[PDB]
């Protein structure tokens, strides 16, 4: 397998890590805040011959795509944004929902 | 809950999506007559530099 | 020479059929769109008084 | 000899002008500056294929 | 010979690329990761019909 379709098979075997070639072969490595939190050790012989990398924080505010490396990245992150919102509208959701039930019990 | 005559929360969220309906159907009737799909940054601003460059 | 300058003198005044014509066929193709478009579009003010007879 | 290699040395500057022509939007298909660039042709991240051309 | 390698080793990767992409809403069809799921098709509870993609 090439550098590019590798990172495709990360993606396939587990939804608990996204990654990405930027443009040299250099993995760009993701972690969901929300859900991954603390720092992702590698390990193996590959992740040797590769670049171990450091555990830098990004959020969508220093989000910008200018290189095609950050292009990847930034779907990462708004994918992690996008699960987030949508499972903080869900919590108003059930909120809606119980005060839909106390107010018809409460007439009651 | 009210049962009044002051507010129609029914006639105004019909409202609002009449808005979105009609803004995009207006945002159409445009794109068949130019026969582009891109006629304005507002479409898409990536397009139109490239396109424009092509 | 009078050959040369002939051949020349087209393609800078003379048009060839070719893409005039397809252009002349296409521009008809937005004529008429455009005009059915204007069939779908008068009726916008029509919807409008449709809410309130 | 000498009249065939003026036609060949002509088609020779074809050759090195039709490699620094061929631009498709400002960019260089056949120059060599055109490295490993990647298309995202997948609906989520990583999903891309590679192509160079040399 | 050497031209047709080149085109099975590239269409070897769309076999490949098919199976890691195929997805419906950040699951996995075709990766082999998509275990037997049992789909609830009734009224109460148990009665589920299960399904394999290998």
């Amino acid at each position: 397998d090439d550098i590019e379709e590798l990172a495709t098979y990360i993606n396939g075997q587990t939804d608990m890590i996204k990654a990405s070639v930027d443009e040299e072969g250099k993995l760009q490595l993701f972690t969901d805040n929300n859900r991954i939190d603390g720092a992702a050790t590698f390990g193996g012989a590959l992740a040797g011959e590769l670049g171990i990398g450091a555990a830098q924080d990004v959020t969508v505010d220093t989000l910008d795509v200018t290189t095609v490396g950050g292009a990847q990245e930034s779907v990462a992150i708004v994918d992690a944004a996008l699960k987030y919102v949508d499972s903080h509208r869900a919590e108003l959701g059930a909120f809606q929902n119980r005060f839909n039930h106390a107010i018809n019990n409460l007439d009651n | 809950m009210a049962v009044n005559v002051n507010t129609n929360v029914s006639a105004m969220t019909a409202q609002r999506y009449l808005t979105s309906a009609t803004n995009a159907q207006q945002s159409s009737m445009e794109r068949l007559s130019s026969g582009y799909k891109i006629n304005s940054a507002k479409d898409d601003a990536a397009g139109l530099q490239i396109s424009n460059r092509l | 020479i009078n050959e040369n300058v002939n051949a020349s003198k087209s393609r800078i005044k003379d048009t060839d059929f070719a893409k005039e014509t397809t252009a002349l066929t296409k521009a008809q193709i937005l004529s008429q769109a455009s005009s059915s478009v204007l069939a779908q579009a008068k009726q916008a003010p029509n919807s409008a008084l449709a809410l309130l007879g | 000899r000498v009249a065939i290699q003026e036609e060949i040395t002509a088609l020779n500057d074809e050759l090195n002008r039709v490699a620094e022509t061929t631009s498709f939007g400002g960019n260089k298909l056949l120059n060599g500056t055109f490295a490993t660039k990647s298309f995202q042709i997948g609906a989520d991240n990583g999903e891309a294929v590679m192509l160079n051309i040399k």
